[PDB]
């Protein structure tokens, strides 16, 4: 395996197994879309970082490609083979993980809504949707495509076309269609927590 | 959910 001389450099990170949760996200695998993860090269990735937990302190970050689970290539894995390959029983979890960057404007916006006010935006994309992107028609992520000037997100300011969502109020929406995202962001209530990137202009 | 797991 070499998966050295890459892009980005490679490195094994050991989480030690006395007890409780690794405390990381992972999103991909062969049979999924992880988008904006790897766009040009799929694969499994770090998606979450718990702070500061034990995948924190072990130097793991948002971002990383893992390569190798205790020697194990994963590189092709689906997305089960991947989380059952982490949820082994192991004296200690050895995690070969590639430096890929997290994805660009990774951010994420607390909205406050006045009692009665909406939201003011719509969204596009989603899976199985009309494509979202029109830099990418295989993206089938979620975009900011309107904003209204006078609504909580227009005079938050901080939302605007063309962002990508990625989670709402805790809930991923990766993978989910256009009106399960739709519905998710309806029922935000008073403060929309949402997680998003750069998307396209 | 379905796409992304927690552990």
């Amino acid at each position: 395996a070499a998966a050295l001389e890459g892009p980005y450099p490679v490195e094994e990170i050991r989480l030690p197994r006395a007890g409780g949760p690794l405390g990381l996200s992972i999103v991909g695998g062969s049979d999924h879309s992880s988008h904006p993860f790897g766009v040009q090269e799929p694969g499994v990735f770090i998606s979450k970082v718990l702070p500061r937990g034990l995948a924190a302190r072990s130097g793991l970050r948002v971002g990383d490609r893992i390569l190798a689970v205790n020697g194990q290539d994963v590189r092709d894995a689906t997305h089960q083979e991947a989380v059952s390959a982490l949820l082994r029983p192991c004296l200690e979890l050895s995690l070969l993980v590639r430096r890929d960057p997290a994805p660009p404007g990774l951010r994420e916006l607390c909205i406050q809504k006045a009692p009665g006010e909406r939201l003011g935006i719509s969204i596009r994309g989603g899976a199985r949707g009309h494509a979202g992107n029109p830099r990418d028609p295989t993206d089938e992520g979620i975009f900011i495509s309107k904003v209204s000037p006078t609504g909580a997100a227009g005079r938050d300011g901080r939302l605007r076309v063309g962002l990508r969502l990625l989670e709402v109020n805790q809930q991923s929406l990766l993978g989910l269609t256009h009106g399960e995202a739709v519905q998710l962001l309806r029922s935000v209530g008073d403060t929309l927590t949402v997680l998003v990137c750069d998307g396209f202009e | 959910s379905w796409f992304q797991t927690d552990l």
